[PDB]
RNA sequence: GUAAAGCGCACGCAGGCGGUUUGUUAAGUCAGAUGUGAAAUCCCCGGGCUCAACCUGGGAACUGCAUCUGAUACUGGCAAGCUUGAGUCUCGUAGAGGGGGGUAGAAUUCCAGGUGUAGCGGUGAAAUGCGUAGAGAUCUGGAGGAAUACCGGUGGCGAAGGCGGCCCCCUGGACGAAGACUGACGCUCAGGUGCGAAAGCGUGGGGAGCAAACAGGAUUAGAUACCCUGGUAGUCCACGCCGUAAACGAUGUCGACUUGGAGGUUGUGCCCUUGAGGCGUGGCUUCCGGAGCUAACGCGUUAAGUCGACCGCCUGGGGAGUAC
């Protein structure tokens, strides 16, 4: 999936502090990584549907984490989108 | 996924009594207990205890009379996605009276017979005969 | 736990989840009957037998299994008790009215040899009846003198003599038997969790019951 | 499941449903009251025409709606959480999971040449066909396309369709476990979106073997077939379309319970592990079978048993999955 390094790296920039990987913000950010990094893999090949299946699962999922965050605290939500430049 | 914990409790007992299980454990919870009380005060179950400190497990000791179990019939009624609420003058009578119907009134979880006298109605729950 | 300590469990691992409540442990791929309830069950049942035995109650012992057959016939003959150690004919109980006629032959035929009323007739003819008696003694033999269903039934093993118990519990005839793991206690109304095998195991209780029977009738 | 009926399969908006604790609210729920619910019908009790129909006094009912006053268990709203659901991280594990690109050996066919000589090929026989312009057989060299013996399995992976040589590159999911983290972020899903065997369609390639069409030979009464001799599309590839199948477990998805037996595959823990190993314990998977279920066959902890949440579908046969 994603490199162990790039992982821990992002777990800090968005993680509530460190050692924690459950933080909503974290997950969302972590997903966006593969989501974006995969665009390249899919920009090429294309016919690799089975792999796409995984891609969408990440998107649809992130959509929930984000949507959820907005409900539990609009703040973190609005800010989170900014750093990852999402929501159109 | 678990969308109705009450149903699981009732099912656990019916399937338990069928297999002649000494008792039956499960994740306790206020309502579950309150309902169990009625079952105890009615002689359908021997006793019950909720262990655990941060994870309550309700131990429901099944009961059997002669060559059969006490609870011969127990099915949920006011299930989700279709709740049922009756009036004091509209309380159901299980097995012509020989049976009971757990009802959650504003006064608490009591048997139909009892609530019907307390001059109050409420949401049925199931029929234990 | 006297001589009882000389039989332990039985049946490797085929067992039967129904006998679980009567099992103790299982070493070397074999369950061991929990004596903790075995011997306690012993008296509880044995007492009932003598209870009705007192009224000369018709007792019918069952045990076709070769290894234990001979023993059963002997013990059950220690009094008005009866026995069956040769292929439990289908109906000798539930179909007594019909099976009885067979016993009659065993009688009327025995008298033939029993008395001088046999020497007559050619070899072939006589021979024909001699062979016939043999077989009859196997099955009816140990029941030829029981004009009527037994007051109670006692079979060694359940599974094996399953057919017997079925006809018994149908006539309301109290069924007493020794079941072990693989056996099914849902039939015998008086379970006796013991090794249904071992020559020592069979005779052990076989004589035990017999005794309580002779002493049963005052 | 087989009688009519599980969408071919997924993702998922709306919608429906929602683990657990405390507080709070009181909207649904419940209790009481006040209005109102025309009278007449209906029903109960009782009257009057000689009875009855009929007529009539009072009550019950009008199961509803509104408001007022409370009750707070349950559902809902709010606040604060909690960790067992779900998810993230770490480290491991197996795999024909997918896309791209290489590559190897066996074999078929074809081309060239040597040896060699009268048959080969085919069938039940035959015949068509191929042979003296030298086949077949055999040997040597070369060209090319397709598929990967053995391993191989009751096997494995995938949502389904489906996926087998070896290597690299890019990439998805699943599982176990010492745990660490988030804190109900979940389940289902009309419409919608995407994936869809084979055949088929378009453009451009490719084309060895097999083979609809087609052409011969045969069989037969006939033989627009089965068989034989050939052989085009196609089968192969790229990109676009088609969207169907007995798309089958003929069995929707999610979760919880309910005797047992024998086996497979994979993770992991313990055991002189000194051992092949034995014992546990998760995931997935065969067959047998108990209770129970079922019209029966059968299913049977991977249920068609016992339950809860959501969805899809059926309502006699033909006409017809046809017409418009
Ligand atoms: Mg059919
Ligand atoms: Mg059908
Ligand atoms: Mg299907
Ligand atoms: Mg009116
Ligand atoms: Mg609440
Ligand atoms: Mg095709
Ligand atoms: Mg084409
Ligand atoms: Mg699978
Ligand atoms: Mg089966």
């Amino acid at each position: 999936s994603l490199s162990t390094e790039a992982t821990a790296k992002i777990v800090s920039e968005f993680g509530r502090d460190a050692n924690d990987t459950g933080s909503t913000e974290v997950q969302v950010a972590l997903l966006t990584a593969q989501i974006n990094h995969l665009q390249g893999h899919f920009a090429e090949h294309k016919k690799d549907h089975h792999s796409r299946r995984g891609l969408l699962r990440m998107v649809s999922q992130r959509r929930k984490l984000l949507d959820y965050l907005k409900r539990k605290d609009v703040a973190r939500y609005t800010q989170l989108i900014e750093r990852l430049g999402l929501r159109r | 996924s678990m969308q109705d914990p009450i149903a699981d409790m009732l099912t656990r007992i019916r399937n338990g009594q069928a297999a002649n299980k000494a008792a039956v454990t499960m994740p306790s919870s206020k309502l579950k207990v309150a309902i169990a009380n009625v079952l105890k005060e009615e002689g359908f179950i021997e006793d019950f205890k909720v262990e655990g400190d941060t994870k309550p497990e309700l131990e429901l000791t099944l009961k059997y009379f002669q060559g059969k179990a006490v609870v011969e019939s127990i099915q949920r009624v006011s299930r989700p996605g279709l709740r049922i609420y009756k009036r004091k003058d509209e309380l159901p009578k299980v097995m012509a009276g020989l049976g009971i119907a757990v009802v959650s009134t504003s006064k608490g979880v009591m048997t139909d017979r009892a609530a019907r006298q307390a001059g109050l109605g409420g949401e049925i729950i199931c029929y234990v005969a | 736990m006297l001589k009882a300590g000389v039989h332990f469990g039985h049946q490797t691992r085929y067992w039967n989840p129904k006998m679980k409540p009567f099992i103790f442990g299982a070493r070397n791929k074999v369950h061991i009957i929990n004596l903790e309830k075995t011997v306690p069950m012993f008296n509880e049942a044995l007492a009932e037998l003598n209870k009705i035995a007192s009224r000369k109650g018709k007792i019918l012992f069952v045990g076709t299994k070769r290894a234990a057959s001979e023993a059963v016939k002997d013990a059950a003959l220690s009094c008005d008790q009866f026995f069956v150690n040769h292929r439990w004919l289908g109906g000798m109980l539930t179909n007594w009215k019909t099976v009885r006629q067979s016993i009659k032959r065993l009688k009327d035929l025995e008298t033939q040899s029993q008395d001088g009323t046999f020497d007559k007739l050619t070899k072939k003819e006589a021979l024909m009846r001699t062979r016939e008696l043999e077989k009859l003694e196997n099955s009816l033999g140990g029941i030829k003198d029981m004009g009527g269903l037994p007051d109670a039934l006692f079979v060694i093993d359940a599974d094996h003599e399953h057919i017997a118990i079925k006809e018994a519990n149908n006539l309301g005839i109290p069924v007493f038997a020794i079941v072990d793991t693989n056996s099914d206690p849902d039939g015998v109304d008086f379970v006796i969790p013991g090794n249904d095998d071992a020559i020592r195991a069979v005779t052990l209780y076989l004589g035990a019951v017999a005794a309580t029977v002779r002493e049963g009738r005052s």
